[PDB]
């Protein structure tokens, strides 16, 4: 109350000393007295020190303090939001000095990252314009926070943000990924992964502003804090059509993916398998490109010795590629020569029913090519059938006939009767 | 074949404390 007194005081030097105090108590590494401060009702008073007529130093501390109040539970954040502090935060980006903008931008970050509605709210307030205007500055600390806040405005796919509004950030974002600053590179990539999570139009917008080429470079960046969101972003782009996928291929994404398949991080290998599977779902030339990049050997090993979540992803990648054998038979002969059959069978006794369905499709494609070759050449046996039997795979396809799922039994039945009569 | 969107969602930190 000695502090609160100096805050509600009319003395100019007292109101600043009191602001400095509330700031520091909320700037503590340990558990900040967030609720004790709100209890004093000093919120709207600090919102009042963010108005044009306040000294540069009183706005700096007032905003700083108000930022660490929004960085708390949704409730502590709503206390600041309803004290009509948002529009005053935005204006401060237009009128405050650098030090002051750094405080207001950060606060807009916590408010936007609290929920899809506070996000839409900050955007309705037209904060995009002044935020993008901030990057005409050279202060790395200011750039970092602005990229993070910008990040939170693109985030959220359930209630998706206004696209005619957030797509405006792309140009800025395309320049940002050429930054040498690690932290900045992290938030720029997150923002881009959010934006890339949309339809074919979004993806194409990310491509038109020329982001793919640098994004691929970032896959081999030193820090895994950069790689994760960059990988996700490159991943979303290949969920697009064949032409869009080709752009990422021409940027050299494949050699980069080969490196990521040996990543000490397990979730990076998983997302790299995922990414490759969407590339093998492409056309003949793209599947052939995956093969040339030497991606199958390390993808086959993962199918046999890795966390079940990764094995699944690897399964899709190889299964998708096998469907390419109809237009180019060497594709399947190649997968087989690399030993995909054993790791494929060994995955038939897994819990997931959709993976089993995808595994069985691969095996059938392999059995089919095996049959065409038998007839084309002068062979007496379907060689891929033997490989499967010797790998104990025929016994498993046999058990699948007693799986409650319909599609599974019906397919496991077609195989047995057609290739193992 | 089939291009699959991601099933698991990803994002950075929702909020940050200034020091």
């Amino acid at each position: 109350p000695q502090m609160t007194q100096q805050l509600n005081s009319d003395d100019m030097q007292e109101q600043l000393s009191a602001t400095v105090k509330f700031r520091q108590i909320l700037s503590r590494e340990h558990r900040p007295p967030i609720d004790v401060v709100i209890q004093a009702g000093v919120v709207p008073r600090l919102v009042e020190f963010m108005r044009e007529n306040q000294p540069e130093m009183l706005q700096l501390e007032a905003a700083w303090a108000l930022t660490n109040i929004a960085s708390g539970t949704s409730a502590q954040t709503k206390v600041v939001v309803d004290a009509d502090a948002v529009p005053l935060f935005i204006q401060l980006l237009y009128t405050g000095s650098v030090e002051v903008k750094e405080q207001a931008i950060w606060a807009l970050g916590n408010v936007a990252g609290d929920s899809t509605d506070y996000r839409d709210y900050v955007l309705q307030c037209n904060a995009m314009e002044p935020i993008l205007g901030l990057f005409n500055s050279n202060k790395p600390s200011l750039i970092r926070t602005a990229t993070w806040t910008l990040s939170n405005l693109c985030r959220g796919k359930k209630p998706q943000p206004d696209w005619s509004v957030v797509s405006q950030a792309l140009p800025t974002l395309a320049k940002l990924i050429y930054s040498m600053d690690t932290e900045t590179l992290v938030d720029a990539c997150w923002a881009i992964s959010y934006l890339s999570d949309g339809p074919q139009e979004a993806i194409q917008a990310v491509i038109d502003v020329r982001i793919p080429k640098r994004l691929v470079e970032l896959l081999s960046h030193e820090s895994t804090l950069v790689q994760t969101p960059a990988l996700r972003a490159v991943g979303n782009i290949v969920t697009g059509n064949d032409l869009q996928t080709q752009v990422v291929i021409n940027a050299g994404v494949l050699p980069a993916l080969r490196l990521l398949l040996s990543s000490p991080k397990e979730n990076i290998k998983k997302e790299a398998c995922w990414t490759i599977s969407n590339i093998t779902a492409g056309n003949t030339e793209q599947i052939q490109a995956v093969i040339d990049a030497n991606l199958i050997p390390p993808l086959v090993k993962l199918l046999e010795v890795a966390e079940d979540k990764t094995k699944k992803e690897a399964c899709w990648a190889i299964s998708n590629a096998s469907s390419g054998g109809l237009q180019r038979p060497d594709i399947i002969r190649y997968l087989v020569s690399q030993g995909c059959i054993k790791p494929l069978c060994d995955l038939l006794e897994i819990a997931d029913n959709r993976i089993i369905e995808v595994t069985l499709d691969a095996l059938e494609n392999i059995l089919k090519m095996g049959e065409a070759d038998k007839e084309a050449r002068g062979l007496n046996i379907n060689e891929n059938a033997d490989f499967i039997e010797k790998a104990g795979g025929m016994e498993k396809i046999f058990n699948c006939q007693q799986n409650e799922n319909d599609k599974i039994y019906e397919k496991a039945y077609k195989i047995i009767e057609t290739y193992f009569g | 074949a089939v291009k699959r969107p991601a099933a698991t969602k990803k994002a950075g930190q929702a909020k940050k404390k200034k020091l």
